[PDB]
């Protein structure tokens, strides 16, 4: 029982990863659409 | 021009298209269940006198995983070179077992293997296997003898 | 039909951010599992003059192991891009250190515009799709095993193990439909599992020549 | 179509459920048996043709002959 | 480091055998005790059974390298 | 038509096969074990994907393929919580062991829970649910064969320990030995030639 | 004799059917079969017709036959022959074809 | 020769009767079976031979 | 010893499947002591037999009264105390199966000893307990005699 709690936080952890990944993108997406704007 | 040739519907080769439920099991659609059992299920599945895949491919509704085209150039130039390859062995696995008989897997997969081994449809021709860099006295044997030499 | 237009797109789109993140190029998953509803209420459902017009379509991105790895992707706003069209653009990447740019043009370049991407794309790598093979993600058929391209790294050691002189492999020509997917160039090599029916499974390499 | 008369409405509804009957592929014949069981789906719903007799399962569409 | 199968394939097998029985029958001394026996292919296929041919087998690799195998190292399959 | 065709049928036919052997008489297998031809340009890694000769494989069925995740949990899975059910199979001394010993019975999960992976392979590699395959050896007959030969009364309660099924197939494994090496891209090609196997 | 009257029965009553449906097609009375020509949907259904005609003839004809009959048992050893040789032998040679 | 072992169905084996009783002992001598190299059961033909 | 089983037997059908052969016919027999079930297959040109006919059957182990293994070669020319100078008729066969309602936790009530001789077959169903003395693959003598009553 006790590993599978731990499991499921790890995959919660593994879920974090994506989502701070996601904010990451969305970061310098943030820089990029200037970009985009300037270029179009 | 009008009458014979401004396209109203369909696509320029598909010359005419059936409309079957499919009996045998090869053309059925296959799910497991929720409980593990296979249970092959009898779905509508259009077919061709003509080929246009990508085309055919694109359409909504169509299914882009399982549409093939019993034409191994076509699947060429859509699907490239190893899916040729499992293309042809298919269609030659077709007409093989279409009367009955079988034959192993490895004299197919080896065929079929040689015509794809140099990344385009190798030809098994003059054409096709003498332009493969096997060397002329091999060459000679086969067609073009004194051409080659 | 800017409703079937709007699907077209969204498809392509889609398909895009697959062929992305099969490179690794790195797509967010809200982004890489885009359905046509988002992608509707992100671009209004109006491609020619709304927000979905091609060049604004576009996306700037970059390499999910190199973030400075980066690609600007181009729906041209000219089906056929001609040289003059597709140079402007450069001119505009030449503003930033990006260099690749995945064009996703409708009627394919007008051969001068092939040769002025050929000459630009040594230092910004542009490359050419046809919207129309977009449609479809051509690695989903059932037909298409599963490639990856290998590390040059790892190239060295198959052709060690082997004894293998690269000269020695099958071949898959760079103009390959899955070889355009993957964007590998000559000399790369593609591994492919196949499932086998006499063995299970079949892992063979393919060399870009 | 929707502002058309009755008559007209209904005349194209038949016309059209003609020819979709008419692009309806024929069901292959056969005698249809519970006698067979399928090996792959363990359903009895199958149909036979005797030339040896073969027989089709009608749920997975498995094919097999009897010498 | 030989990495080849250690089994004697039968094309080795049967070129083996038909070199050794070549050699016995110009008068090479045999390795095996003959209890009575002339023709040299039974000979020869004696001497594979005692694994007693004096034959090695160079087995060439597609990269040009080679492995030399006795005839009583490789297993010997019929 | 039949005295027509039976003419027709030679003249073609004996063309489509000369062709054939002309683009193939010298691709060969190598003692490297892989197929190559003249120029030596690799053909397949192994023969035929798994490197058998076309003679000695037969055809088996695979029992895991076909059946629900309900039938085949019951057919493979080896409960070591029923004592009386142990009893009628197992001797005395080997149900103690199996009802008793932790090891065995995590051995025996672990095995389980390959063969559900397994399991799921095969439904990836033959879809449409198709259990007739083709392989080297028999298994079923060299079963039956050693039921014949040691005598074995499948009514009396056994003495071959469950491990000692486990751990001997996982050793056979160990000896199929298709592409020789330790190298990772060696067992890793090793693990797929012998895979349907194994 | 009972096999032959009734192998005799059953042409019969298929000729009788391929009259009728003649009758059916002569009158237009005859609905074409989905993708066929009307020609092609006469022809399926003559086709059927004395294709059952000819394996209910031939079926019947091998059950009358005796464990003794030697062509049996060449067919069932599959030594020579086959159940379709019975029934052209006995029953009907049935249907030939050209293309 | 030896112990081999191997069952067959003979041609005329009918299929009902795998499942009804009788299944190993066979009313029409159909099923052919081969056990320790000896025929127990069955007829022969080119499905087994 | 060497007797196996031994009990009143009627036959209470043949050949229900129809005639399957001409030499050979199917006996449905029951037995009286113990009601187990019997099907054989008599060699009915030289031992017919009727519906109704009642025998005793003894399935030995050995034909040899003194109960000593026989080699399970034909020979004749011996004097031995031989059970099957006291029957009509006696086949030699090899049990093949024994099948029974065996479940998973506890035994078979009955079971099904299936006998091969030589081809002709014979399944003797029953309590488990009449039908201990056979094991699958083991050479037995059907010794059976009609009772005259």
């Amino acid at each position: 029982r006790q590993k599978l709690l731990k499991e499921q936080e790890e995959k919660r952890l593994r879920e974090k990863e994506e989502q701070k990944k996601l904010l990451e993108q969305r970061a310098q997406y943030v820089e990029k659409t200037k970009n985009i704007l300037m270029f179009t | 021009n009008m009458l014979t040739d401004m396209t109203l519907q369909g696509i320029e080769q598909i010359s005419k298209v059936y409309m079957h439920l499919p009996q045998t099991d090869n053309k059925k659609k296959i799910i497991i269940t929720e409980d593990g059992e296979f249970k092959a299920l009898q779905e509508w599945i259009l077919e061709t006198d003509g080929v246009s895949l990508m085309r055919v491919l694109s359409e909504k509704d169509v299914d882009p995983v399982r549409t093939t085209s019993n034409d191994i150039v076509e699947i060429f130039t859509v699907l490239g070179i190893e899916a040729v390859r499992k293309a042809l062995e298919r269609e030659l696995y077709h007409v093989i077992s279409f009367d009955g008989s079988y034959v192993n897997y490895r004299h197919l997969a080896l065929l079929c293997d040689t015509m794809t081994c140099r990344g385009h449809l190798m030809a098994i021709t003059r054409h096709g296997v003498n332009r493969q860099d096997t060397g002329p006295l091999m060459k000679c044997s086969f067609e073009e003898t004194v051409d080659v030499l | 039909d800017d409703e079937e237009e709007t699907y077209r797109l969204w498809k392509i789109r889609k398909t895009i951010m697959q062929l992305c993140h099969d490179r690794g190029y790195l797509v967010t998953q809200d982004e890489l599992d885009q359905t046509l509803e988002e992608f509707k209420a992100q671009f209004g459902d109006k491609p020619s003059e709304g927000r979905p017009r091609r060049t604004d379509l576009t996306v700037l991105v970059a390499h999910n192991d190199d973030p400075t790895d980066q690609m600007f992707v181009f729906f041209p706003e000219e089906p056929k891009v001609g040289i003059k069209t597709i140079k402007v653009y450069c001119q505009r990447m030449q503003e930033e250190n990006i260099t690749r740019a995945l064009i996703v043009v409708q009627q394919g370049m007008t051969p001068s515009a092939k040769q002025s991407l050929v000459d630009m794309a040594p230092k910004y790598i542009l490359e050419q799709f046809l919207q129309q093979e977009l449609l479809i993600n051509i690695t989903e058929h059932e037909l298409v095993p599963e490639h990856v391209v290998m590390t040059k790294e790892e190239v060295t050691e198959l052709l060690a193990r082997y004894k293998l002189r690269e000269n020695q492999l099958p071949r898959i020509q760079a103009g390959d439909p899955v070889a355009r997917y993957f964007g590998i160039k000559r000399g790369q090599v593609v591994k492919i599992i196949r499932p086998s029916e006499t063995a299970g499974r079949y892992i063979t390499y393919r060399l870009v020549q | 179509e929707e502002m058309a008369s009755d008559e007209l409405k209904e005349m194209r509804k038949n016309l059209t459920k003609e020819a979709i009957r008419e692009h309806q592929m024929a069901k292959t014949g056969g005698t249809q048996t519970d006698l067979f069981t399928c090996g792959k789906c363990k359903k009895k719903n199958c149909t036979y043709t005797q030339v040896t007799t073969f027989v089709v399962c009608n749920e997975c569409g498995n094919r097999w002959k009897f010498c | 480091k030989r990495i080849t199968t250690p089994y004697m394939t039968k094309y080795e097998r049967a070129r083996v055998l038909g070199t050794r029985a070549l050699q016995i029958a110009m008068c090479a001394p045999v390795m095996v005790e003959l209890e009575g026996e002339t023709d040299p292919l039974l000979i020869a296929m004696k001497e594979l059974k005692a694994r007693k041919i004096p034959i090695i087998i160079r087995r060439y690799l597609p990269d040009g390298s080679y492995e030399d195998w006795g005839v009583d190292e490789l297993i010997i399959s019929d | 038509e039949g005295l027509i065709d039976t003419a027709v049928k030679t003249a073609e036919t004996g063309y489509i096969q000369r062709r054939l052997i002309k683009s193939m008489e010298s691709v060969m297998v190598k003692y490297d074990a892989t197929v190559r031809n003249s120029i030596n340009q690799v053909v397949q890694l192994r023969y035929g994907e798994d490197g058998l000769a076309g003679e000695s494989v037969e055809f088996q069925n695979l029992a895991t393929l076909k059946p629900s995740n309900k039938a085949f949990e019951k057919k493979f899975r080896f409960d070591y919580t029923n004592e009386r059910a142990l009893r009628r199979t197992l001797q005395e001394d080997l149900v103690k062991d199996v009802l008793s010993n932790a090891h065995i019975q995590n051995e025996l999960e672990r095995e389980f829970e390959r063969m559900r992976e397994d399991r799921e392979v095969l439904r990836v590699i033959f879809p449409t649910g198709d259990s007739k395959v083709v392989l080297p050896c028999n298994l079923l007959r060299m079963i039956w064969n050693a039921q014949k030969i040691f005598h074995i009364n499948p009514r009396l309660p056994s003495d071959l320990h469950p491990i000692k099924v486990v751990e001997g197939v996982k050793e056979l494994s160990k000896k199929l030995v298709i592409v020789n090496g330790d190298d990772p891209l060696s067992r890793q090609a090793q693990e797929n030639a012998t895979l349907l196997f194994n | 004799s009972k096999t032959y009257q009734d192998i005799q029965n059953t042409i019969k009553k298929a000729k009788q059917d391929v009259i009728e449906v003649i009758e059916k097609a002569h009158n237009n009375e005859l609905e074409p079969t989905p993708g066929n020509t009307l020609r092609q949907t006469f022809e399926n259904q003559v086709n059927r017709i004395l294709n059952d005609a000819r394996d209910k003839t031939g079926s019947s004809a091998q059950k009358s036959l005796s464990e003794y009959n030697n062509f049996k048992s060449m067919v069932v050893s599959g030594a020579k022959g086959s159940k379709i040789n019975i029934s052209q032998v006995i029953a009907v040679v049935g249907q030939q074809n050209v293309e | 020769p030896g112990h081999i072992n191997c069952i067959r169905t003979h041609s005329t084996h009918p299929d009902d009767e795998d499942s009804g009783p009788y299944k190993h002992i066979s009313p029409g001598d159909t099923k052919v079976v081969v056990e320790n190299g000896e025929l127990i059961m069955g007829i022969l033909c080119k499905k087994s031979l | 010893a060497g007797i196996l089983f031994e009990d009143i037997f009627d036959v209470k059908d043949i050949d229900p499947e129809g005639k399957k052969f001409d030499r050979v016919s199917r006996l449905h027999c029951e037995s009286e002591s113990f009601k187990m079930d019997l099907i054989l297959d008599v060699n009915i040109q030289i031992y017919p037999v009727d519906l109704g006919d009642k025998f005793r059957l003894v399935i030995a182990s050995t034909l040899y009264e003194d109960g000593t293994l026989d080699d399970g070669e034909y020979n004749p020319t011996d004097d031995r105390p031989s059970r099957a100078d006291q029957f009509e008729y006696v086949m030699y066969g090899k049990v093949y199966r024994i099948e029974g309602d065996e479940t998973s936790t506890e035994a078979a009530t009955r079971l099904s000893a299936y006998v091969s001789y030589g081809g002709l077959l014979m399944r003797l169903q029953g309590d488990a307990n009449n039908l201990h003395g056979f094991e699958v693959d083991s050479r037995v003598y059907l010794l059976m005699k009609k009772l005259a009553f």
